[PDB]
């Protein structure tokens, strides 16, 4: 119950952030990185922020845990699972991304 | 260009003379690895219709063990070298009892000129190199092995150890860069040794054909 | 007292330095793990826990035992038969980084 | 370039200075960290990143994960 | 791999990057205007450079700024090579680095109309101003990994890997790469199997591959022993050229007629 | 996006091995200690170097 | 030490071993800069 | 003059145990006593424990020669 | 069965423990040692099984 609200404050950093790279972006601000044009930094940018964001709560769920509890057994004996399941159960799915 | 062009020219000559060496000429060791001051002190460093011009700064270099046999390196100025050329080049090369030779042209020759190169390979060898590959030493390359060109006797007693017939053995074709570098011909097998991981060293041969 | 052992031992290091050299020309960006046929830190362990080695006492081993058992044991391990000195050079090339 | 004006030549060099910049590759991003010792280089320096937590030597440049 | 000093400084790296990317007129060109001006001193616009330097025809070529400067060009070389490219029957009056448009003009002198407009679609879609072709961008990214850092065996022993600049092309060449100086001619590979066989030789080819086939295996963090990817590389590299695994490469070997029907064309090769 | 990556590699690796596997099908070790095909061309002096 | 001694005398010989090459070269390339002189 | 391995394969342990099995399985004479067993295959199991199958291995070499090793010649792996 | 030895890691092993005290003696039951074919410290797992 505490988790969820350390999840959630992640979650909500996360939007503010990529609401101001937008805004940053939309008023000029944003310069182009090296090797890349303004979109391409831009969408590198925003998905560096989210898989920050996603580390993060997965983190965070993974340190609440208990000894008591099944799926980090079943992780840490590696039969069948890893982190980043327990991740999308409990704190946050993630980026839908396609191709 | 000036300073351009005489660059080329010495890391053409620094390549010559390390192909040279790696055959088996002896050669000076001061020349084999010699800088490109002394190279500007020497020749006058004006290409560009100046003293350093093509077919001046030839090099005629004698073999180690057979002092006899000599190879000439030409440098024809025609861009399209033709058939004349090569012409008084081998007529001019039949006063002396030499054999070998090496052609530097500055593009790729014309279909006819190859036709009589080979025509008089039995009795005059040479062979061509354009300048574009002689900027760079190949042998030096870490992907390129340390190649070693063996004798008859040795490639015999060879293929007398493993009961093996010549035939059986790897093959490499003559156009191959190594193989003109080192000027292999057909019928001879040449020596590899590459750094082995999972045993250190580990030589292999190649039959030319 | 002995000087032959002395000699022996400083042939030895000798050698060693020339190994060290030839792995350094030949493993460059220095990487040790390297895949071979027997562990030997393995066998000397078990020889350790069969026959009660107890590391704190004075050992009865003399180095000029481990250089002739090395050099024989250098012998025995062949791979190109033969006494041609081709086949010498190519045993001598194939078992180079086993031994 | 050596005759231009003082303004020109400021003009000149900022904007090959941007272009010498933008000409670089962004550093694949990273937790940079000291508590993983590189079997490549024996140096500490290093960066990790956990997906499995792959290893990327900061000095030395050794990769490698521990599951 | 930078071999000069420009392997630890940028600024001297750039200029090798440059000289290694293709440069076109398209790349510095940013407007392109033809004008029937009857008398050169006439000057239908307004500019104070042709009277200096002294057909009723002539186009208006002015370049960038941002992307000349990126590229470190003077109007000097472009005016020699535009020269020399088209033999001497054209007559470009380059401009001074001084003013703040950079203007040309480029005249014929000695059917006439679209011959302008065919020069200048035949110079402005190629003409290398500097640079060589296939390549098209080079990018500059510092090495994170062991994989492509220098190594150096320092004095006290310890191997101490060294941080350089190294470029990453998008064409393959190859040959004209390794001559340009301030490129080390002994570590810089090229990524492409039929290429090397053109430069290096067969044997460079076999350690390219399987360099290459061990980079893309080990990518997922999967394992292979070295002996199978050795035993592939030789096979494929036995008769001295490439062989192809599919139908055209082995086939071609003396293998027997009863071993190339079970792979592929059977009716063919019986 | 996943499903679809499946079956076209499910598709793709089977053909990519079966050309694997008829190049070196009779590559073997004989009794000379050394790696030949079946025309007694010798591809490795000694397996594997 | 007198191994050594013997070691660096050795070392001396491959010298002057070096020395001669380097005189017979260049007493071959006297008759050989003349080659390269008449051949232009 | 025979230079191949002293050891034997395990190809030709197999195939030297299958043919012996298949020749006691026709009714051939043992050449171990018999502690009791019925099945060919132990058998010759046991008499390749105890070197005493009448076979010798014709190993033929690339170039076309041969060399005849007996199974009581050369060392057995397993 | 018989006298085996060998040396594993555990999955939840800390990093920072061998380098500071506590090597041969790991308050997590990790570090992995068998000796004679017995089984003395760290908890098994995919990494040794």
């Amino acid at each position: 119950s505490k988790t969820y609200q350390d999840i959630q404050n992640t979650i909500k950093k996360a939007k503010q952030d990529v609401i101001e790279v937008i805004e940053k972006a939309h008023n000029n601000e944003l310069e182009p990185t090296p090797g890349n044009t303004l979109r391409q930094t831009f969408e590198n940018q925003v998905n560096r922020i989210l898989n920050d964001a996603r580390d993060k709560t997965g983190s965070s769920a993974q340190k609440s845990l208990s000894e008591y509890n099944n799926f980090k057994s079943m992780v840490v004996s590696g039969a069948k699972g890893s982190k980043i399941n327990i991740s999308q159960v409990i704190a946050v799915v993630g980026q839908q991304n396609v191709e | 260009d000036d300073e351009e062009e005489t660059y080329r020219l010495w890391k053409i000559r620094k390549t010559i003379m390390q192909l040279c060496h790696d055959r088996g000429y002896l050669v000076t060791q001061d020349e084999l690895d010699q800088t490109l001051e002394e190279f500007k002190a020497q020749f006058g460093d004006k290409p560009s219709e100046g003293r350093p011009r093509r077919t001046d700064l030839t090099v005629l270099v004698a073999h180690n063990d057979d002092p006899t046999d000599q190879m000439f390196v030409f440098f024809p100025e025609e861009p399209k070298v033709g058939i004349k050329t090569i012409k008084v080049y081998c007529q001019r090369m039949q006063e002396e009892n030499i054999t070998r030779a090496l052609i530097v042209v500055q593009q790729g020759m014309t279909p006819s000129a190859k036709q009589s190169l080979v025509d008089m390979a039995p009795k005059y060898i040479l062979e061509q190199f354009l300048q574009q590959e002689l900027l760079i030493n190949i042998t030096e390359h870490e992907l390129v092995p340390e190649h070693v060109v063996m004798t008859k006797e040795e490639v015999t007693e060879l293929l007398a150890r493993y009961k093996l017939r010549e035939n059986q053995l790897p093959r490499i074709q003559a156009g191959d860069p190594v193989a003109r570098y080192f000027g292999i011909k057909r019928g001879q097998v040449v020596k590899i040794i590459r750094p082995s991981e999972t045993a250190g060293r580990y030589i292999t041969y190649r039959l030319v054909q | 007292s002995n000087a032959h052992i002395q000699n022996e031992l400083e042939r030895e290091f000798e050698r060693m330095r020339e190994d060290r050299e030839v792995l350094r020309v030949i493993f460059p960006t220095g990487d040790s793990k390297v895949v071979l046929p027997c562990n030997l830190l393995r066998m000397i362990w078990n020889a350790q826990k069969i026959f009660h080695i107890n590391p704190r006492l004075p050992s009865d081993l003399h180095p000029i035992k481990v250089v002739e058992g090395v050099k024989e044991l250098s012998k025995k391990l062949v791979i190109v038969n033969g006494d041609d000195p081709l086949s010498r050079q190519a045993q001598e090339n194939a078992t180079l980084l086993f031994n | 370039e050596e005759m231009a004006s003082d303004e020109l030549k400021e003009m000149r060099k900022n904007l090959t200075k941007e272009a010498i910049r933008e000409h670089q590759m962004a550093k694949t991003g990273g937790t940079q960290t000291d508590l993983f010792t590189c079997g490549k280089c024996k140096k500490k320096n290093c960066t990790y990143t956990q997906v499995t937590t792959f290893v990327v030597c900061n000095e030395c440049g050794n990769r490698w994960k521990f599951c | 791999f930078l071999l000069g000093q420009s392997a630890r400084d940028a600024e001297r790296a750039k200029d090798i990057l440059c000289r290694l990317e293709h440069t076109t007129l398209r790349k510095v060109t940013a407007n392109t205007a033809i004008y029937y001006d009857p008398n050169p001193q006439s000057t239908v616009v307004a500019e104070d450079q042709e009277w200096v330097n002294v057909s009723p025809w002539l186009l208006r070529v002015e370049l960038d700024r941002k992307h000349m400067t990126d590229r470190k060009l003077t109007m000097e070389q472009i005016a020699e090579k535009i020269n020399a490219g088209f033999g001497d029957d054209l007559n470009c009056i380059f401009n001074d680095d001084n003013a703040e448009k950079l203007v040309l003009r480029i005249r014929i002198m000695n059917d006439d109309d679209v011959f302008l407009r065919c020069i200048e679609s035949n110079m402005l879609t190629d003409m290398t101003l500097q640079g060589i072709e296939q390549i098209s961008k080079v990018y500059m990214h510092l090495p994170q990994t062991d994989n492509k850092k220098k190594i150096i065996i320092t004095e006290d022993g310890e191997f101490k890997a060294l941080q350089e600049w190294i470029l990453e092309t998008d064409g393959v060449s190859l040959m004209r790469v390794l001559s340009e100086k301030d490129v080390d001619p002994v570590r810089t590979t090229s990524n492409d199997i039929v290429e090397i066989f053109t430069v290096l030789g067969i044997e460079a080819v076999r350690k390219a591959l399987e360099r290459e086939l061990y980079h893309v295996i080990s990518f997922d963090g999967s394992y292979v022993n070295y002996r199978h990817l050795a035993l592939l590389c030789d096979t494929m590299t036995c008769r001295g050229h490439l062989m192809a695994i599919t139908r055209h490469g082995v086939n071609r070997q003396d293998t027997g007629p009863l071993m190339k029907c079970s792979f592929e064309e059977t009716v063919d090769v019986l | 996006e996943g499903l679809i990556d499946t079956a076209v590699k499910t598709a793709e690796t089977g053909y990519i091995q079966r050309r694997l596997i008829k190049s070196m099908e009779s590559v073997m070790v004989k009794y000379d200690a050394t790696v030949r095909n079946s025309i007694n061309q010798v591809v490795q002096l000694r397996y594997g170097e | 030490r007198q191994k050594l001694l013997k070691e660096q005398e050795e070392k001396r010989l491959r010298e002057k071993e070096e020395q001669k090459k380097l005189l017979e070269q260049r007493a071959q390339y006297v008759e050989k800069t003349k080659n390269i002189l008449m051949f232009t | 003059k025979r230079i191949t391995t002293p050891y034997m394969t395990k190809y030709e342990r197999a195939r030297v145990l299958g043919t012996r099995a298949l020749q006691i399985a026709m009714c051939a004479p043992v050449m171990v006593e018999l502690e009791g067993e019925t099945d060919p295959l132990l058998i010759a199991m046991k008499e390749l424990k105890a070197r005493k199958i009448p076979i010798i291995i014709r190993r033929y070499l690339p170039d076309g020669s041969y060399e005849d090793w007996g199974v009581d010649e050369l060392i057995i792996s397993d | 069965p018989g006298h085996i030895n060998c040396i594993r890691t555990h999955s939840t092993h800390p990093d920072d423990e061998d380098s500071g005290p506590y090597k041969h003696i790991s308050p997590g039951d990790t570090k992995v040692v068998v000796e004679n074919g017995e089984l003395i410290m760290g908890i098994l797992c995919k990494k040794s099984l």
